[PDB]
């Protein structure tokens, strides 16, 4: 997943735009404190379920 | 030369019998409560429950 958050990778954030061309994979990786994650900000509904 | 015959103890069989028992009688007794582990239902949104 490199620098964008899961938030910010479902959402296509324009930093991991690079992240588009893969479709299948066998498991996420995150950077423990992800910047460039929800570019506009506000608060994801039921952020954790999904 | 007065004759033969087979024989079964029984003191060694009484008390290992006995010890039988108190194991059989232990691996069931030795069992707590049980608890009614029903698999329960959780909605699609909030799994992380199930």
């Amino acid at each position: 997943l490199g620098n964008c958050s899961v938030a910010g990778w479902i959402l296509g954030n324009p930093e991991c735009e690079l992240l588009i061309s893969k479709e299948s994979w066998s498991y996420i990786v995150e950077t423990p404190n992800p910047e460039n994650g929800t570019c506009y900000p506000g608060y994801f509904a039921d952020y954790e379920e999904l | 030369e007065q004759g033969s015959g087979y024989a079964a103890d029984q003191k060694s069989t009484q008390n290992a019998i006995n010890g039988i028992t108190n194991k059989v009688n232990s691996v069931i007794e030795k069992m707590n409560t049980q608890f009614t582990a029903v698999g329960k239902e959780f909605n699609k949104l909030e799994r992380r429950m199930e």
